[PDB]
């Protein structure tokens, strides 16, 4: 049986770790909710 | 506990307490990804949260009421993933989203890799508004993981 626990407030934090790239991808979404790449 | 904020979704079905995902509590409605709970009921102390709406294609589910989150990525600015990893404290990560181009339109995407149990963590704009949830994405030719910015529809 599942249960929930509070993990924090939802706020924007100034001076957070800035990381991660911005890739433009050609994708497809199937009936099961699965994303896949189209090439 | 119905206080607004970010929550861990846990299970005692496996060895110890295992974190299967994360969710957002807003306006008395709990929002998470469908693959975290599979539509199952949730416990919050003595209280029970029953599912209200869900969709396997969108990979979203809401508890106690209809989907409340309606803010969207502006397609220009950086965003923050408030990542809640298993066994670790909540952490904000700022990134500029990429794009998923589909036959039905473009969707924002965040190129951050985190454990499976981080699914449902909220993505926020500079005002702290939840513009979507992390956890439904794809694995690119790099081997890395890129998640869509998944947002529901508020009626
Ligand atoms: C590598 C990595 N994945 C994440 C987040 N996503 C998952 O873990 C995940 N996604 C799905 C399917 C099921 C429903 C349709 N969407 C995809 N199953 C799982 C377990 C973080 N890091």
């Amino acid at each position: 049986d599942m249960y929930i626990e509070r993990a924090g407030d939802i706020t924007w934090e100034k001076d957070a770790e800035v990381t991660g790239n911005s890739p433009r991808l050609d994708v497809a979404l199937d009936e099961s909710g699965d994303f896949s790449l189209v090439e | 506990e119905t206080t607004d904020g970010v929550y861990r979704v846990m299970t005692r079905r496996l060895l110890g307490s295992t974190q299967v995902g994360v969710g957002v509590m807003q306006e008395g409605v709990f929002h998470t990804m469908w693959h975290v709970t599979k539509g199952a009921a949730l416990r919050s102390g003595e209280g029970r949260l029953d599912p209200y709406w869900g969709d396997v294609k969108q990979d979203l589910v809401s508890y106690c009421g209809p989907w409340k989150l309606d803010a969207a990525w502006d397609g220009l600015s950086e965003v923050q993933l408030l990542a809640v990893p298993p066994g670790e404290r909540a952490k904000n990560i700022q990134t500029l989203p990429g794009i998923f181009k589909t036959k039905d339109g473009d969707i924002g995407a965040v190129a951050l890799d985190y454990p499976a149990g981080t699914s449902g963590s909220p993505i926020l704009d500079k005002c702290g508004r939840v513009i979507g949830l992390y956890g439904n994405g794809v694995v690119i030719k790099n081997g890395s993981y890129v998640s869509a910015i998944t947002q529901g529809k508020r009626e």
